[PDB]
């Protein structure tokens, strides 16, 4: 006989809406009383937020703050779905990593900037740069975080997909008492703990000091571009993600790498003004090992030269129709604590350019690989060596959808900054 | 391994005592109140059939999320008796057929305007011209792009 929907009892109703996405709810509140009456019960809407954005809300300071969890659904984690994710912002040549996360009753825009030069095993730094909260009868506040006077008005606009813009409303809390000198030592202080001078390189001195005042003119106004953490996959593999890379002078780099048949990329996610943000550093052909030699010809710069030129060639001719390592003598290395043990080698190609991306160019060099998550790349025609190493930190929202969207995002990123 | 199911308008059935045990309910029936015949006065006899093929297709069983075939194939009927099932699979307490029920009404809810919703299902809309621009105020937020 003819039963219907509206006959179940309370518990069986809730059990059901509880397991439908979030946004059907709000269509189901509006076809009756007793729905929208159903609909009023947070367990339903504790589920919604944990299946569908991560979080699990504490009961006790949902009861303190008077916020309910239907509230977090629809004031904050819908309202912001967009900007959740992982992203690189605009910034001239300089990129950067904004992870935009969900905590409790907050949404945080947490930047990770490098290690200290050249401490390329020292983990990742972090800072928040936004945040967003709700709490109990009012619209999610937003709020600028940047820099050293407390949390303050800021602005948000989700412009489309994939990019979003922060404004801050306030920027007298950027300022230091002591003025735009005392800004850079302690800006100086984090990104490099070296003395306002120490260095004494003008060369470098003066990459970081232009860097402070490019940057710091975005204060902190910025767009953010959306990307990816790269795919994982079985066979053709040897474990992706984000590195931490020594780039001689300009410091640390971050660098993504991520595979393309038996080819691997590596992606600049920070850059600086030779190579920017957004472009191909490095590329390893995987199907051009190079033999390892005894250590007294690995020593032999000019031996790895002529083995590395050969390479080139027959490559070139197609595209027509752990164990003992050391550096060559006349190779530098900003960090001298590379392992000297290694699994393998690879032919590859490091992307060069002139100071404003002038006339980038492929010179050959060498990929080295030492453990699951830290390698090398020689640059053979400026006779350096570059070490990365993996970022150990966790990133939440940061897959690609799709692996040709994964394309898709470093072809965008590469293109912003041509 | 038979024993007797009595449904609530009087029909008997022989079922296996490892089939009817998946139903929670009959088997603390069985079992704590030894109870034989097990007089089950909330389920008809037609649903009780329909009960027992279900837990008879099902007795093997080590699960995912979208619903098998065979199940689905077994749901194809109308509205009334599809609540009938998870009343009857409420009430025997079998996980397994409560979760392919539901999860049947629910697709049947997934993306529908509140209209459709109606349509479906025939549900009077009770609200007062108040209460209605007062819902729809309450989940604007969902348009939200
Ligand atoms: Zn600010």
């Amino acid at each position: 006989s003819g039963r219907s929907l509206l006959e179940l009892p309370p518990e069986l109703l809730v059990e059901i809406f509880a397991s439908l996405p979030g946004t059907d709810l709000p269509s189901l509140a509006q076809v009756c009383t007793k729905f929208r009456r159903i609909l009023h019960t947070d367990t339903i809407w504790r589920r919604r937020c944990r299946e569908e954005y991560g979080v699990c809300e504490n009961l006790r300071k949902l009861e303190i703050t008077g916020v309910s969890c239907r509230d977090v659904y629809a004031k904050l984690l819908h309202r912001y779905r967009h900007i959740l994710g992982l992203w690189q912002p605009d910034i001239g040549p300089y990129g950067g990593l904004l992870n935009v996360v969900v905590d409790g009753l907050f949404i945080i825009g947490w930047m990770y900037l490098p290690p200290h030069d050249p401490h390329v095993d020292d983990p990742m730094r972090f800072k928040p740069l936004f945040r967003i909260h709700l709490m109990e009868r009012k619209a999610a506040t937003v709020e600028c975080m940047y820099g050293h006077k407390g949390p303050h008005h800021g602005h948000i606009q989700i412009v489309k997909k994939d990019e979003f813009s922060t404004k801050c409303n306030q920027t007298d809390h950027h300022r230091m008492s002591g003025g735009r000198q005392e800004e850079f030592r302690t800006w100086l202080r984090e990104e490099w703990g070296r003395t306002l001078e120490d260095i004494f390189h003008e060369h470098m001195q003066e990459l970081i000091l232009m860097k402070f005042i490019y940057t710091s003119q975005y204060d902190n106004c910025l767009t953010y571009r959306r990307i990816y953490l790269p795919p994982s996959r079985p066979d053709d593999l040897i474990k992706p993600g984000l590195f931490k890379g020594t780039y001689g002078s300009h410091g640390l780099e971050i660098v993504m790498l991520s595979f393309h048949g038996r080819r691997a990329r590596g992606t600049k996610i920070t850059g600086d003004p030779n190579i920017p943000a957004g472009q191909q550093t490095v590329e390893i052909d995987l199907r051009h090992r190079i033999q390892l030699p005894d250590l007294e010809n690995q020593r032999n710069f000019n031996e790895l030269s002529r083995i590395v030129l050969e390479v080139r060639e027959r490559v070139r001719q197609e595209q027509q129709e752990g164990q003992p390592f050391v550096l060559p003598v006349g190779v530098s290395s900003r960090n001298e604590d590379y392992p000297r043990t290694c699994r393998m080698c690879f032919y590859g190609t490091g992307l060069i350019a002139g100071h404003g991306f002038t006339s980038p160019e492929r010179t050959p060099g060498v990929f080295i690989l030492f453990d699951e998550d830290r390698f090398g790349f020689v640059w053979l025609e400026l006779k350096s060596f570059s070490l990365y190493s993996r970022v150990q930190a966790t990133f939440r929202n940061a897959d690609a959808p799709s692996p040709q969207a994964f394309d898709e995002m470093l072809k965008n990123i590469q293109s912003l900054t041509s | 391994a038979s024993i007797k199911l009595q449904s609530s308008d009087g029909e008997i059935f022989e079922v296996d005592v490892e089939i009817a045990k998946q139903s929670v309910t009959i088997k603390t029936m069985l079992e704590d109140l030894g109870m034989d015949p097990v007089p089950l006065p909330n389920v008809n006899a037609a649903i009780l059939k329909k009960v027992i093929q279900w837990c008879t297709h099902h007795k093997d069983d080590p699960g995912t999320d979208d619903i098998p075939v065979w199940d689905q194939e077994f749901l194809k009927v109308d509205q009334g008796t599809l609540f009938e099932l998870i009343l009857a699979a409420n009430y025997l307490d079998i996980k397994g057929l409560l979760d392919v029920t539901c999860k049947t009404v629910a697709n049947m809810i997934k993306g529908k305007t509140p209209e459709e919703i109606r349509k479906t299902f025939n549900i009077k809309n009770d609200f007062t011209e108040e209460e209605e621009a007062q819902v729809r105020k309450e989940n604007q937020w969902c348009e939200e792009k």
